[PDB]
């Protein structure tokens, strides 16, 4: 994981 | 339908911070609550990009403060996550649901807690944020804060829980 949320980005998104 | 292109121009203008273009497009009847390919409204994109003046204009011309995109985010989710405090406050002042849950059960308090911005946690708590909300993994904002070394927030969240 990592990466802040965004239009096409869930809070929980894989590793 | 008619006006769809104005809505797409408005979405771009809000994302891009084009204050004057937004005003022109609204005066021309653009749909303030049109949404883009992932369900973002102009208010979503303005809050995401930190464009406070445009957030304000969009609210005064009828933006849905609690609109949801395809991930269940509201503008408040995005403004919290990207550290735009004034936008967070303006959104809340205009009826933003402080305890909105996205499609994974994450609330704005979860986000502020994880990111590690104490002032955002305090603001949300002051406006009634739910310290006991659990996301799809049973995690509370406290769990996210403590799992991310944000100890000062974890303690503020604990005292609020009492």
């Amino acid at each position: 994981k990592s990466i802040r949320i965004g239009p096409g980005q869930a809070f929980y998104a894989x590793p | 339908g008619p006006g769809s292109d104005l809505g797409k121009k408005l979405l771009e203008a809000a994302r891009a911070g084009q204050d004057d273009e937004v005003r022109i497009l609204m005066a021309n009847g653009a749909d303030v609550n049109a949404d883009d390919n992932t369900g973002e409204t102009p208010l979503h994109l303005a809050a995401y990009e930190g464009h406070l003046e445009i957030v304000e204009v969009l609210l005064k011309t009828g933006a849905d403060v609690n609109a949801e995109d395809m991930m269940g985010f509201t503008p408040l989710h995005l403004a919290a996550a990207w550290g735009h405090l004034e936008i967070v406050e303006v959104l809340l002042k205009h009826g933003a649901d402080v305890n909105a849950q996205d499609n994974q059960g994450v609330t704005p308090l979860h986000l502020a807690a994880y990111e590690g911005h104490l002032e955002f946690v305090e603001v949300l708590l002051k406006h009634g944020a739910d310290v006991n909300a659990q996301d799809k993994f049973g995690k509370t904002p406290f769990d996210l804060a403590i799992d991310n070394g944000n100890e000062d927030i974890a303690e503020v969240l604990q005292k609020a829980a009492k």
